[PDB]
C-alpha cells in the first residue's frame, strides 16, 4: 500500500503515505549506459555512494506567498553543501573526478496534520539557473520572464541594452510539466520523483553541471488555526542512481 | 518525415542531404510513470 | 536537353515548401542522441500533461471557497483557448500558436483544504447560450457533475466537444459560436463543514490538461509579446 | 472523474470517462515536432560586408576597440548579442545587435533540440548582387585580405566553408547539418562552459554556426551606402527532448 | 519539353559544390603512373609519421637534462594543437588545416646521451585543471608512465583522448576545454647517473605523432602566413 | 612503450598499448587526398585581353620589349611569375604577376600531384561580358589578328583549343585533363629542364596549360579601364606521391 | 570517388568526363618497412 | 629477462634490472578471503587503489655504517605520508575503515653504477615497532 521502505546500500528510508514514485521519461531511470566521449575506463557506481543523502531544506511558514519557491541543485548542491548535505563519498569522488553522469532520485519530507492546508510542488527541473544570485525566492517578474538570469556585461563598448527576457525564465504555472509531485497537506508527507540523466552531452563536468535542480515551490500558502504546529520543516532525501565518474584527476581546486 | 511532401525521388544522399549519427561499435507515450 | 517550361512562380521562396534544398557542407556525422530520454514527438504529449490555470482575485492558480457565498459560480470562465484563464496553461499556450482545435479540454481540481473539511461541489459545463447560466438550478441543467470530498482529492471534469463543427477556432477574434463555447462553472452544492481549530476559506487548485482525442490544425505565427 | 494529482501522473480522459458521449476522430497532426518547425522564419538582419571585417571582440569590450559590428548572423533560436551568444535578450554607445527566435521559443516547451538548419539568405536591398560565406560551429572568422593585381581580395572570398554566391536580385539558399560538437541545442541550460570564472545557463556552442553577407568586389570598390540582408533559417529534421515550459504571457 | 522549375540558387558558383562539371578538352590519355611508388591515399598515412618537436631554451628539437633542477617539469607544453610546439610537425601542421581532431596524440621521445648515462623520467599526462601540476606528486596523481633509459632508446607516450565531447577543437581561439587538453610534462624521476669521462647535460630528442585511432575533419582555410 | 627511433619506424600506438583505454572509433575521412583536394580556391587575378596579345618574352627580359603582362594565368599550384613558372616565390620596373597556390601548398606534404583541373573564371567587374581562351602545356599562344570587315579580329577568337563564351554576368566552368608531358606533377623538384643552361628545380611542362580571358569584341572596341578577373581551380580525381615536407611555419 | 555526392547517374563518359592512363601492353598501409 | 614492467590500475612501473619477484609464503600472495570476524559487506579493491604509490626515500652516502636500518610501516607511511607517500584514495579510504585486510607488493628502487659497491637488504619484516622513538 502507501507503506514504502527505500533501500539503498547502508541507508533506507520510510513513508506511510506514499504516492507512488514518479518515475520520469522511461520505465526504469536507472538504466545507464557508460559515455561515449570518453575512452578510459569509468567509475561506476559502489557501495559507499550507492545511498540517501539527506538534507534539511527551510522552514514553510504562514508568511510565504505562492509560487514562492526554494531551488536545489543536483549536484551543485553537494558542492556547497546546501542544507546541510554532505555528500559524503559521492562529493569525494566527484571533486576527483573530470566529467560526472548520473539520473537521481529524490524524495521531500514534509510531514503537516489534518488540521494543516496548502500545498507544496515539488518537481526536477531541468537546465535551470535558479541557485544563482531569506528562506524562499519570491516570485518576481523577474523570474516570470528570465530577466534576472546571469549574463555576460556587454563592456563599455555598447550601449547597455534593455534587458527583458531570458530562456532560463520560470513561467510559475507550467512547473507540472516537469517530473513533479504535489505535496498537499490532506494526502500526503512526502513525495517521490526517479529522474534519468540528461543533458547536452553524453556526460557533463562534475562541478559546472546543474542538469537537474530539485524546485520545491508553494501552490497553496499554508494556513492554520493558532495552537497547531507552526512552520513545519521540509526536508529531502537524495540518492544518485547509476554515476559513470570519467576523468580521475586531483581533487578540484579553483 | 516532417514537412516534407515528396514521395518520389531524393537526389542527394542520405549522408549528404541529412546528417546521421556515428555509432558507438500514433501511439505517444507518456512522459512520466508512476512506480 | 530536355526542353522545360518554367512557371510563373520560378525564382520563389515560399517559406513553407515541403521540400528540401541543396547541401552545402554534407557528410557530417553528428554525435549520436541514444543517451537522451524524454524525446518528444508531437506537442499533444504536453498538451495533455495538465497546468495550473490562473484566475483574478496578482494572479492565483486557485479558487478560495468563501464560507458565505450566493447563488452564483464561485469561479465561471468561458470555454474560449484566448481566454486570459488559458493563457499560461500548456493547452492555451500550445493552441494559441495554432487556428484550430478539436477535442475535449479537460479541467482538473485538487482539493487543497485540511482533511477535516467535506463538502461537494457542482462542476458545470454549459454550451453557448445567449446569457451565461449563474443559478444552482441554471447550472444543473446543463452538464454536471458533483464531486464530493474525501480521501481521493481531485476530480477531472472533461469538457465535452459539443461544436457546430468539426474544428472550432482556437481565438475569439469575432466573439462567434464557432470560437467561443460557452462556459465551465464551479458552483458549491453544500457548504464545507469544517470541525473547530481548522482554517476557514480552503482552495481548489485549478489545472487545465487536455483530452485523449485533442487536436490541433493550422499553425500560425507566433504573438512575440512575450519577449517585450 | 476520481483521481490524485499529487500523483503526478493524469490521465488525459474523455467524454465517455464520466459522461455519455465517444471520442472525437483525430483530425490532424500538425504538432508533430519534425512538421511543426520545418518551416523558414526571420532570424536576424545583418548588415553586408563591403571590406573585411574585424570580428567583435569577447565580453566585455572597452571603448576605441575598432571592430566591425552588425555583420555577423550566429545561427541559434537562443538569444544572442554582438554576434556572440547571450542569456538575457535585450532590446533598446553602440547599440548591439540581438536576435531571438520569436517564433522557437514560443513553442520550445522543450530542453534540448537538435535540427539540421536551412538557412535562406534574403536581400532587403533592390537589386543586390551579395554573397554568403558561413563558417562552422567553433571555428572563427578569417580577417585579412590579400593583392591580387592591386585590389584587395579579402580571405572571405576563399576556403574549405561554404561560400554561396547569389545572382543581382537572386537568393541564397542551402541546409546546414548539425555541426557542433554537443548532441542537442540546450534550449535551457543550467550548467557553465568553463570551470573558472564563466557564465551560468550560456552554452559555448549550441549553434550550426555564423554566416554573414559580403559584396564579391575588392575593398576598392566599397560603397557608402550601407547594404542589409535578410536571415531566414528553417529547422530540417527537428528533433526534441525533455519537456519544460513556454514564457509567461502577462495579464496587463 | 520537360517543364523545370529552377531554384532559387540558380546560376550560382558554390566553391564545394559534390560534383562535377562540362568537359572542355576531353579524350586525353595521360602517361601512366603505376611506376610510382609511395602513393598516399589518406593524409593520416603522414600524420602518423613521427616529426620534431620545437623547444624555446633559435628553437631546439630536444630538451637538455640540467644535472641539478627542481621539482618542476622539465618541460612541459599543452595540449593544444595550435601551441607552438606543434606548429613543424606533422601532426600539427595538418591538423592546423582542419577545425576537428579525434584520438591520441603520440609523443615519442629518444635520449641522445652517452650509452653510458643511466636515468628514470617520469611522463606524466594531465587532463585539463585550474592549474598546471609542477610537482612530481602532482604529475604522479595524472596519467604517468616512468621511463628506463637503457639498451632501447625510446618511449612513445600515447596521450590519451579525454574528452567531453567525440571531436575536439584543434585551434584555441577561446581557450575552452573542447580545445585545450590540459599539459604534457616531462619530470626527471632519478637524476642521471653518468661515469667519469661522460658529457654532462644529455638531450631528450621529443617527436609528435598521430595515433592509430586519430582522425580530422573540416577542413577549413589554410594560413598564408608561411609565404610573407 | 618501449621504441626505437633510430629503426626509422614507429608504430602508431593507441591508449590500450601502454595504458588501459580503447580506440576511439574513427569519426571522418576528410584527410582523403581525392577528397581534401577537391575543392576550388582562388589560384590568381588576371587582366581581359581587349586586343590581341603579346605573349611575355622569356627570361632575362630587357627593358623597352613591348609585350602584354598580367594578362595569361600559368594553371599551377607551384609559384609562377609573368605567366612562366618560376621557383623562388616573390611579392613586392614592371610588377610582374606572381602567384602561387597558397591552400594546396600548406598541405603539399608529397613531392608528387597529378589531379584533373576544374578552372573557374569569376568575373571581378560588374557586368562584364567576357571569353576564357586556353592553350595545352607545352603548347603556346598565337599572336595576330585577322580582319573581319575592317575590323581586327584576333587569333585567339578561333582555334582547336577551348574557347568558352560567357553570358553578361556570367561565369565560365570547365574541367581540364592531365595534359602534361610529364606523368605527374612536381611539387617540389630536383633536377633541370636543360643539358646546358638550366635552372634547378624548375619544371618545364609541370601545368594544366595556360588559360587567358579576353572581350569578345574586336581591336577597334578597346575600351580604355583595365578589366580584371578571377581564376579559381579545383582538382578533381587529385592523387599523391612520395611524402615530404610542409612549409617552415615561423615563431616570431 | 573524392568530393562527389553523385550516386546516380554520369552524363559524359569515363574519358571525357576523366582522363585515363593508357596501357603498356581503410586499410592504410605503411610508406616504409624495416627489412 | 630482466624487462619486466607492472600494470596495476593507472600505473606501470618499469624494471631492466628485474630479479624477479620474491612471492611471500605462498604462490599467488594476492589471492585473499574476506574476513570472517565482520559479518558487514567489505569494501574489496576498486581501481582507483588498485595501483602503485611511489614515495621517495632518504639518501645512501659513503657515511650510512653497516647494519644501518631505514623503516617504512605499511600501511602506517600513508598515514603520515613518510616519504612524501600521499596514498590517495587508498588513504582516503583507509580512514573511513575501521577495519583493513591487505597484503602488500613493495619495490625499492635504487640505481647504482658498475663503479660502485655496496649493499641493502631491502626485506618486508612482520609485526615491528621499528617507526616508534
Amino acid at each position: 500500500d502507501r507503506v514504502t521502505t527505500q533501500t539503498a546500500g547502508n541507508t533506507a528510508i520510510n513513508t506511510q503515505s506514499s504516492l507512488g514514485v514518479l518515475c520520469a521519461y522511461v520505465e526504469d531511470p536507472t538504466k545507464s549506459d557508460p559515455p561515449s566521449s570518453s575512452t578510459d575506463q569509468p567509475t561506476t557506481t559502489f557501495t559507499a555512494i550507492d545511498r540517501w543523502y539527506t538534507g534539511r531544506l527551510n522552514s514553510w511558514t504562514k508568511a510565504v506567498k505562492t509560487f514562492s519557491f526554494q531551488a536545489v541543485p543536483l549536484p551543485g548542491a553537494f558542492l556547497s553543501r546546501q542544507g546541510g548535505l554532505n555528500g559524503g563519498a559521492f562529493t569525494a569522488t566527484l571533486h576527483r573526478h573530470f566529467l560526472m553522469k548520473c539520473g537521481w532520485q529524490v524524495q521531500v519530507q514534509c510531514n503537516l496534520t489534518q488540521f494543516h492546508q496548502g500545498a507544496l510542488l515539488v518537481a526536477m527541473v531541468p537546465e535551470t539557473t535558479l541557485d544563482v544570485k531569506e528562506q524562499w525566492v519570491e516570485m518576481s517578474d523577474d523570474y516570470r520572464t528570465g530577466k534576472n538570469m546571469p549574463f555576460q556585461s556587454l563592456g563599455t563598448y555598447y550601449r547597455p541594452p534593455n534587458w527583458t527576457w531570458g530562456p532560463n525564465f520560470i513561467n510559475p504555472y507550467q512547473v507540472t510539466v516537469f517530473p513533479h509531485q504535489i505535496l498537499n497537506a490532506r494526502t500526503s508527507t512526502s513525495v517521490d520523483i526517479n529522474v534519468p540523466y540528461i543533458g547536452e552531452t553524453p556526460t557533463q563536468s562534475s562541478e559546472t553541471q546543474n542538469s537537474w535542480t530539485l524546485l520545491v515551490m508553494v501552490l497553496v500558502p499554508l494556513d492554520y488555526k493558532e495552537g497547531a504546529t507552526t512552520d513545519p520543516e521540509i526536508t529531502f532525501s537524495v540518492r544518485p542512481t547509476s554515476p559513470y565518474f570519467n576523468g580521475l584527476r586531483n581533487r578540484y581546486t579553483t | 518525415r516532417g514537412n516534407n511532401g515528396n514521395m518520389t525521388f531524393n537526389y542527394y544522399a542520405n549522408t549528404y542531404q541529412n546528417s546521421v549519427d556515428f555509432s558507438t561499435s500514433g501511439i505517444l507515450n507518456p512522459l512520466g510513470y508512476l512506480k | 536537353p530536355i526542353p522545360t517550361a518554367p512557371r510563373e512562380n520560378s525564382l520563389m521562396f515560399l517559406s513553407t515548401t515541403p521540400d528540401d534544398t541543396v547541401p552545402a557542407y554534407g557528410n557530417v556525422r553528428t554525435p549520436p542522441v541514444n543517451y537522451l530520454p524524454g524525446e518528444i514527438t508531437d506537442l499533444l504529449q504536453l498538451a495533455r500533461i495538465p497546468t495550473l490555470m490562473a484566475f483574478g482575485r496578482a494572479y492565483v492558480p486557485y479558487v478560495a471557497v468563501p464560507t458565505q457565498f450566493d447563488d452564483k459560480p464561485l469561479i465561471s470562465f468561458p470555454i474560449t483557448l484566448s481566454d486570459p484563464v488559458y493563457q499560461n496553461t500548456l493547452v492555451g499556450a500550445i493552441s494559441s500558436n495554432f487556428a484550430n482545435y478539436r477535442g475535449c479540454i479537460q479541467i482538473t481540481l485538487t482539493f487543497c483544504g485540511p482533511m477535516m473539511a467535506r463538502g461537494k461541489f457542482l462542476l458545470s459545463y454549459s454550451p453557448p447560450n445567449g446569457t451565461q447560466p449563474q443559478t444552482l438550478s441554471e447550472a444543473m441543467q446543463c452538464t454536471y457533475s458533483i464531486w464530493d470530498i474525501g480521501l481521493n482529492s481531485s476530480w477531472t471534469f472533461v469538457i465535452p466537444y459539443i461544436s457546430p463543427s468539426d474544428y472550432r477556432e482556437t481565438r475569439a477574434i469575432t466573439n462567434s459560436v464557432y470560437s467561443a463555447d460557452g462556459w465551465f462553472s464551479l458552483h458549491k452544492l453544500t457548504k464545507i463543514t469544517l470541525p473547530p481549530d481548522c482554517p476557514q476559506s480552503p482552495c481548489i487548485l485549478f489545472f487545465a490538461s487536455a483530452g485523449e482525442d485533442y487536436t490541433l490544425r493550422l499553425p500560425v505565427d507566433c504573438n512575440p509579446s512575450y519577449v517585450f | 472523474s476520481t483521481d490524485n494529482a499529487e500523483t503526478g501522473v493524469i490521465e488525459a480522459g474523455n467524454t465517455d470517462t464520466d459522461f455519455s458521449g465517444e471520442l472525437a476522430a483525430p483530425g490532424s497532426n500538425h504538432t508533430n515536432v519534425k512538421f511543426l518547425f520545418d518551416r523558414s522564419r526571420l532570424l536576424n538582419v545583418i548588415k553586408v560586408l563591403e571590406k573585411d571585417a574585424v570580428f567583435p571582440r569577447p565580453f566585455p569590450t572597452a571603448t576605441g576597440t575598432q571592430q566591425d559590428d552588425g555583420y555577423f548572423c550566429l545561427l541559434t533560436p537562443r538569444p544572442t548579442v554582438a554576434s556572440r551568444p547571450a542569456t538575457r535578450f535585450g532590446l533598446y554607445g553602440v547599440l548591439a545587435n540581438t536576435s531571438l527566435d520569436f517564433n522557437f521559443y514560443s513553442l520550445a516547451c522543450f530542453t534540448y533540440f537538435r535540427s539540421d538548419l536551412e538557412v535562406t539568405v534574403v536581400s532587403l536591398e533592390p537589386d543586390l548582387e551579395f554573397a554568403v560565406g558561413w563558417f562552422p560551429s567553433g571555428s572563427e572568422y578569417q580577417a585579412s585580405s590579400f593583392v591580387y593585381d592591386q585590389l584587395h581580395v579579402p580571405y572571405h572570398f576563399t576556403g574549405r566553408t561554404p561560400r554561396a554566391f547569389a545572382s543581382k536580385g537572386g537568393k541564397v539558399s542551402f541546409v546546414l547539418p548539425w555541426n557542433s560538437v554537443s548532441s542537442v541545442l540546450p534550449v535551457r541550460w543550467g550548467g557553465a562552459s568553463k570551470l573558472s570564472s564563466a557564465t551560468r545557463g550560456l552554452p559555448a556552442h549550441a549553434d550550426w554556426g555564423t554566416i554573414y553577407a559580403f559584396i564579391p568586389r575588392p575593398n576598392e570598390k566599397k560603397s557608402t551606402a550601407v547594404k542589409h540582408v535578410a536571415v531566414y533559417i528553417r529547422y530540417k529534421n527537428a528533433r526534441a527532448w525533455c519537456p519544460s515550459m513556454l514564457p509567461f504571457r502577462s495579464y496587463k
